[PDB]
């Protein structure tokens, strides 16, 4: 939520 | 010159399976068909050729 | 964007657009039968 | 005329099966304590 | 097609031919 | 639900 543009699904998902 | 075809069928190394169950698949180690109400809460004999 | 969310190309996950209670099927049955892969989860 | 003779390979078996009697009750093992020397590996002879 | 059974041969008391655990 | 063991 502080750095989230990474490969996403609905939620940030690819954060790990 | 005319053929007749044949089919062999080698598998060694291997078990034949028939898992005691409703659908024949694993879902467990302890059959849904083994714990049912009428095998593993009745009596029974069987014979296989 | 209505185009691309019924068609689930880039859109809403699958965990998410299914009902409260398919994803629960989907969830328990799944060493026996297998409500995962028909469904579309974009990215 | 003559020949090769057909090799023939002896050794031990895979995982040295049947050189510890395993599953002849007959002639079976014990592991218990230097106690009540009731043996503590009952194995049955129908079960490989 | 329930090809339904009804009987069960269990044992008065109600134990099925069995065999119990061998202890060491 | 209730179904796949454990």
């Amino acid at each position: 939520g502080s750095r989230p543009f990474m490969g996403t699904w609905n939620e940030i998902g690819t954060s790990q | 010159v005319p053929s007749l075809t044949q089919k062999k069928f080698l598998c060694d190394r291997t078990m034949w399976r028939i898992p005691f169950s409703s659908n024949f698949m694993s879902m467990g180690a302890l059959t849904d068909l083994g714990q049912n109400m009428l095998y593993a809460n009745s009596a029974h004999a069987l014979d296989m050729t | 964007m209505p185009q691309w969310s019924y068609m689930h190309i880039a859109g809403q996950d699958a965990s998410e657009y299914l009902s409260p209670g398919l994803v629960q099927f989907a969830r328990a049955t799944d060493t026996y039968f297998s409500l995962g892969n028909k469904f579309r989860n974009p990215t | 005329q003559a020949a090769p003779n057909r090799p023939n390979y002896i050794g031990f078996r895979d995982n040295f099966i049947g050189l510890m009697y395993y599953n002849s009750t007959g002639n079976m093992g014990v592991l218990a304590g230097q106690a009540s020397q009731l043996n503590a590996v009952v194995d049955l002879q129908d079960r490989n | 097609q329930p090809t339904m059974q009804l009987m069960v041969p269990k044992r008065q008391k109600l134990e099925e031919v069995l065999e119990n655990m061998k202890v060491d």
